[PDB]
RNA sequence: CGUCAAAACUUGUGGGCUCAUUCUCGAUACGUGAAAAGGGUGUUGGUGGAUAGGGACAGUUGGACGGUGGCCAUGGAAGUCGGCAUCCGCUAAGGAGUGUGUAACAACUCACCAACCGAAUCCACCGGCCCCGAAAAUGGAUGACGCUUAAGCCCCAUGUG
């Protein structure tokens, strides 16, 4: 919903991510700097890897650069260090001492609050997303 | 070409099945007359259908063979193992006599004569007769088109004619659907294994229920 | 219609004259046969199967030829069994008005010849009634039951040669059509 | 036999139309067109005498009862040719090839083809009136307008069958003289 | 590319038509019983195969 | 009982179906190519369902949005090569999305409904007549002609009214 172009991939991990799309010091609006130079080398301390194809956010009135909730991606953000990645090629994942937020952790938390009733939408919506690194930690 | 079923059309001669009298007795293919589940009980299928000749035919295995799998086939493909249980209700085993002549004893034209001619074992068959529900196969409900289908590849498999029909019994089993659920339910129906037994107004000593 | 082809026959008849029957319990028609010998052969015949009975054994009574109400239309409703194509019995519902019922049977039974290829044997009209309401159903009865229908027509016949005047030495004057 | 019967015709309003025969006479602004029909009479009955004119029959076959329409339509088209007339634009498209379409007036004549083969010829009937024209960004356009659209089209459906090549794959095949827009001469009234 | 508008009108021409396996038939897309006599207006009808 | 060929060219008094670019619609019992399967929106008449005027059906028209990827495989699909998916809101309705495919986003589409709409229509069955199916050697034979508001096929009647 709310869509928007083609970012495409992350092409480096610091400052200026995507292959020519943040480029330009200035846009053609001369919307001003905030969310878009260090802050996104800032972010890459908390995240790192998979498909990082992104979306452009223009709301308010400084340049914003964030990461869709993409698929593996979302899941992985959870992570505190880089174990290293090695590269995705047919999905790929590793252990970073994050796991089981879905039934007992956003189920509940977001019971009370969500699209649709207490236990038929929300509950069981989160619990596919990481069904099996289901652990039973404390 | 192979001796034709087409040509068999008749029958004219006696019943011939196998015999002691038989002992040329050749073997088709065709064997498993029952398919889907086999302890299917009789609320597995509350549905049923029959595949029922016309008439009065005569069938070769060939086709009979064909039509199964492909039942088979069509069926668990599209719509799973059990859904149905497909049953060949009809078993056949009339058994056919060739010529196939000149067995080579002389030279050529006039080889025989006739020479006890007389029919060597050339296949089976049912020389049928009596609208036989040919297979039979019930199922749920739901199931029901596809069911239908198979049996499109099905009739194909046979020649001549061949109708489908819905029963008010349901699977293989008895009565107008809705009543036999009341069956059940008024508990006049009865389970044994995948087939199933019903109860008699001439009442025998003593099935005699509560209490002790 | 009227043409009144087929006639209307009610046979009343009765089981077993024997005491092993004390006291038979009466059977009625009121039905389209042609006469009166295919009508109690009718009547029996039913009772030859529907009721088993031979009618060598038991006994009509009677075999009268029943009338219709006046001269004028009731509509018509029939209802159909036809045995044939090799199929046996088969249902239909058909829709006749007209101030017969016989020309009604009579019409059926052509236009199952016709209409559904069949032979008269093999039909057993079950029933025809005059339907009140304005229904009447079927589309060509209901077409023309309207209030004020009427028409245009043309384009045929009289016969051209003939003994009532004249074959071929025809036309003194001059043609068209003519109307 | 089940009455349909046979009788004429239905109407509009501006331009008047033959009402006998089996000839319609349609007679507008641009002029008059009439077309005589064979087996194509039908129950008529006329409602206005300059106002009102239906055909929409009693009884009768199946099959009859769609030629109704199909007259009705046709005679109407009648009226349209009279008021508003027809003009087919096409266009010449090839891409490959060049192709070149003059008119000579009488006449259509069509080069190029593939580096030209044969020359399509069209004799221009009358009132399908063909102009090659180009201006206004006009282009590789020839229309032929008239006010019959049947035969407009009828030559026209001509020239898209005149532009058939064979042999060697639809699959590279296009190029050829193509219509674009079949319409009146213009809206009118 | 003769220009774009013209080859969808073209392809009007070029692909779109289903037509009757046994008479081969070219025939429309809402199509469902064949043109041909012959062949009793039968009712395999087939795509046109995709271009490649 | 058309004409060849005796007898209604059946009408007063009569009914349907059936139209057949086939070497060609068909047409006497017996009879014997009865083409077969197997088909065909040819026509012709059922049966079962319907939806149906609080609106059905066509055709339109407007919208098919929003809470929200609720989604996972996934090089890359946020609804959309692929695969487990899925509830609320707004409503007339609109799929946690019918397709089309920018590798993916987009876009393109309508499934979903209102509004129009204004009457039948919609589905499945049905089986009837009718056609395709339907190729070999001398010119060619429903007897011949021909017949088709029949002279076919089928029906009845020679009948008031």
């Amino acid at each position: 919903p709310n869509q928007e172009i083609t970012v495409v991939v992350r092409a480096v991990g610091g400052e200026v991510p995507a292959t020519a799309s943040l480029a330009p010091k200035v846009g053609p609006l001369g919307l001003n700097a905030k969310k878009i130079g260090e802050d996104i080398a800032k972010s890459t301390k908390d995240w790192k890897g998979l498909k990082v194809t992104c979306q452009l956010r223009v709301k308010n009135r400084v340049a914003t650069v964030v990461v869709t909730p993409s698929v593996a991606s979302r899941l992985i953000r959870a992570l505190k260090e880089p174990p290293r990645d090695r590269k995705k090629v047919k999905n790929i994942k590793h252990d970073g001492n994050i796991a089981f937020s879905e039934i007992l952790k956003i189920a509940k938390e977001s019971a009370p609050n969500s699209m649709g009733a207490s236990m038929k939408s929300v509950v069981m919506e989160v619990l596919g997303t990481a069904v099996s690194i289901g652990c039973t930690i404390d | 070409a192979r001796r034709p079923a087409r040509c068999y059309r008749f029958c004219k001669n006696k019943p011939y099945p196998k015999s002691r009298f038989c002992r040329g007795v050749p073997d088709p293919r065709i064997r498993t007359f029952d398919i889907g589940k086999r302890r299917a009980p009789v609320d597995e299928f509350p549905v049923c259908v029959h595949v029922v000749s016309r008439e009065l035919e005569q069938i070769s295995s060939e086709a009979l063979e064909a039509a199964r799998i492909q039942a088979n086939k069509y069926m668990v493909k599209r719509a799973n193992k059990e859904c149905f249980h497909m049953r060949i209700r009809a078993h056949p085993f009339h058994v056919l006599r060739i010529n196939k002549m000149l067995s080579c004893a002389g030279a050529d034209r006039l080889q025989t004569g006739m020479r006890q001619s007389y029919g060597k074992p050339n296949g089976t068959c049912a020389r049928v007769r009596i609208g036989q529900i040919l297979l039979s196969m019930r199922t749920k409900d739901t199931y029901v088109p596809q069911a239908l289908e198979s049996l499109r590849r099905a009739k194909m498999k046979f020649p001549g004619r061949q109708i489908i029909v819905i029963s008010k019994y349901w699977g293989f089993t008895n009565i107008l659907r809705n009543e036999y659920e009341e069956l059940r339910d008024a508990g006049k129906l009865q389970q044994r294994g995948l087939h199933v037994k019903l109860i008699t107004p001439k009442g025998k000593i003593t099935p005699y229920n509560i209490m002790a | 219609m009227v043409r009144p082809h087929l006639r209307h026959y009610c046979v009343v008849g009765r089981e077993t004259p024997s005491e092993k029957n004390p006291q038979p319990t009466v059977y009625k028609f009121e039905v389209f046969a042609p006469n009166f010998v295919v009508a109690k052969s009718r009547f029996w015949r039913m009772m030859r199967e529907k009721n088993k009975v031979k009618s060598t054994h038991g006994d009509v009574l009677s075999c009268k030829v029943v009338k219709d109400r006046k001269l004028a239309a009731r509509n018509y409703s029939v209802d159909i069994a036809y045995y044939s194509q090799r199929c046996g019995y088969t249902h239909m519902v058909k829709e006749f008005r007209d101030v017969c019922k016989a020309g009604a049977v009579s019409q059926a039974y052509n236009d199952l010849a016709s209409r559904h290829r069949a032979r008269y044997h093999n039909i057993e009209v079950l029933g025809v009634k005059s339907i009140p309401n304005h229904e009447v159903r079927r589309l060509n009865v209901a077409q023309f039951h309207p209030h004020n229908l009427s028409f245009p027509l043309l384009q045929r016949r009289v016969k051209a040669p003939r003994k009532d005047r004249v074959i071929f030495v025809k036309k003194n004057s001059k043609r068209a059509v003519v109307a | 036999m089940k009455i349909k019967s046979h009788d004429q015709i239905t109407f509009p309003e501006d331009v008047t139309v033959s009402v006998k025969d089996r000839i319609v006479t349609v007679k507008g602004k641009r002029g008059t067109l009439t077309k005589d029909l064979r087996h194509l009479q039908l129950d008529f009955r006329v409602n206005k005498k300059l106002r009102t004119f239906t055909a929409v029959r009693w009884f009768g076959n199946k099959i009859n009862n769609s030629t109704i329409n199909t007259a009705l339509s046709h005679v109407r088209n009648m009226i349209t040719g009279v008021t508003k007339g027809f003009r087919f634009k096409v266009r010449f498209a090839y891409a490959h090839f060049p192709i070149s379409v003059t008119v000579e007036n009488q006449l259509v004549e069509i080069r190029n083809f593939l580096g030209e083969k044969r020359v399509r010829r069209q004799v221009v009937a009358d009132d399908v009136k063909v102009y090659r024209t180009d201006a206004a960004l006009v282009k590789d356009e020839l229309v032929l307008e008239g006010n019959d659209l049947e035969q407009v089209s009828r030559e026209a459906a001509v020239m898209h069958q005149l532009c058939l090549v064979k042999k060697k794959d639809i699959r590279k095949f296009l190029d050829g003289i193509y219509v674009q827009t079949k319409t009146n001469i213009e809206v009118d009234e | 590319v003769m220009e774009p508008t013209l080859e969808a009108l073209a392809k009007k021409y070029n692909w779109e038509k289903k037509v009757c396996r046994r008479c081969y038939a070219r025939l429309p897309v809402r199509a469902t019983n064949c043109r041909k006599k012959g062949c009793g207006h039968c009712s395999n009808l087939r795509m046109k195969k995709k271009l490649r």
